[PDB]
C-alpha cells in the first residue's frame, strides 16, 4: 500500500526575521522517502533553512532529499513546517523579508514528494 | 562594476561565448548567474554559479549551455551551444555580495546586458 503525494500548497509565516513555510499532509502514513523540490528564478541569497530533521541550503534552483524524513510516522493533518533564514541561518537585512515576497507571489514554490506507506 | 562580453546575431547551431567582467575584489568568491529577458517577456533564469564553484542551470538550457568561472580573473563564462530561436534575449549576467563586510542590506547588482539573438 504505497502512495504517493505531490504537496504544493506551501503557506508562509514569518516570526522575526526568519521565514516559517508549511504544508499540510492530508493522508496518514509511514514516510519512506521524502524530497523537497525548490523552483526559483532569483538567487535566494543562500538561505538555509531545516525541514523534516533536514538541512539544505537553497541557493537557485535545487531538489533536495529531505534525508531526516524517512520513517516519521505522519497522522491526517500533520502540519509540517519549516524555518528558513538566509545567509546561512543570519538573517542579514531585508534580504528575507524579499525571500518572502518571492514565495507569496509566486517565483519561488516548493513541491513536497512523499512516498508513505498507508 | 559588472559587465558582460560576448554575443552577437548567430545562426542556429551557432555557439557564442559570454563573459562577465566583474570591476574589484569585492566580487571574490561571490555567487554570480546569468539571466536573459525578451521583448514581452519577464527576465528568466539561464545559468548560475555559486562561491563553491557549482552549477546551477535552467531546463530549457540544460546540457545546450555551460556556465563556469575563473575565481582568480574575477570573470563568469557561459558557453551557449546548439543555439534556438528562443534563446534570443538579452543576456544580463548578476552577482550577489554574500556579506563582504558590507553595511546595508546586501543588495544584488547587474550588469548592463549585452545582446543576443538567433536566427533562422
Amino acid at each position: 500500500e504505497v502512495r504517493t503525494y505531490t504537496l504544493t500548497a506551501f503557506s508562509f509565516s514569518r516570526s522575526g526575521k526568519q521565514i516559517v513555510f508549511s504544508v499540510t499532509v492530508p493522508e496518514a502514513g509511514t514516510i519512506s522517502s521524502a524530497s523537497l523540490n525548490v523552483i526559483t528564478q532569483n538567487y535566494l541569497w543562500n538561505s538555509r533553512a531545516g525541514f523534516m530533521n533536514t538541512i539544505f541550503n537553497m541557493t537557485w534552483g535545487s531538489t533536495i532529499t529531505l534525508g531526516g524524513a524517512t520513517g516519521m510516522m505522519l497522522s491526517k493533518g500533520q502540519i509540517l513546517s519549516g524555518t528558513s533564514c538566509s545567509g546561512n541561518g543570519s538573517c542579514t537585512g531585508t534580504l528575507d523579508d524579499r525571500i518572502f515576497n518571492e514565495l507569496t507571489s509566486g517565483r519561488t514554490t516548493f513541491t513536497l514528494t512523499l512516498v508513505m506507506q498507508v | 562594476q559588472l559587465q558582460e562580453s560576448g554575443g552577437g546575431l548567430v545562426q542556429a547551431g551557432g555557439s557564442l561565448r559570454l563573459s562577465c567582467a566583474a570591476s574589484g575584489t569585492i566580487f571574490d568568491g561571490v555567487d554570480m548567474g546569468w539571466y536573459r529577458q525578451a521583448p514581452g517577456k519577464e527576465r528568466e533564469f539561464v545559468a548560475g554559479i555559486t562561491a563553491g564553484s557549482s552549477t546551477y542551470y535552467a531546463d530549457s538550457v540544460k546540457g545546450r549551455f555551460t556556465i563556469s568561472r575563473d575565481n582568480a580573473k574575477n570573470t563568469v563564462y557561459l558557453q551557449m551551444n546548439s543555439l534556438k530561436p528562443e534563446d534570443t534575449a538579452v543576456y544580463y549576467c548578476a552577482a550577489y555580495p554574500l556579506d563582504e563586510i558590507g553595511s546595508h542590506d546586501p543588495h544584488s547588482y547587474w550588469g548592463q546586458g549585452t545582446q543576443v539573438t538567433v536566427s533562422s
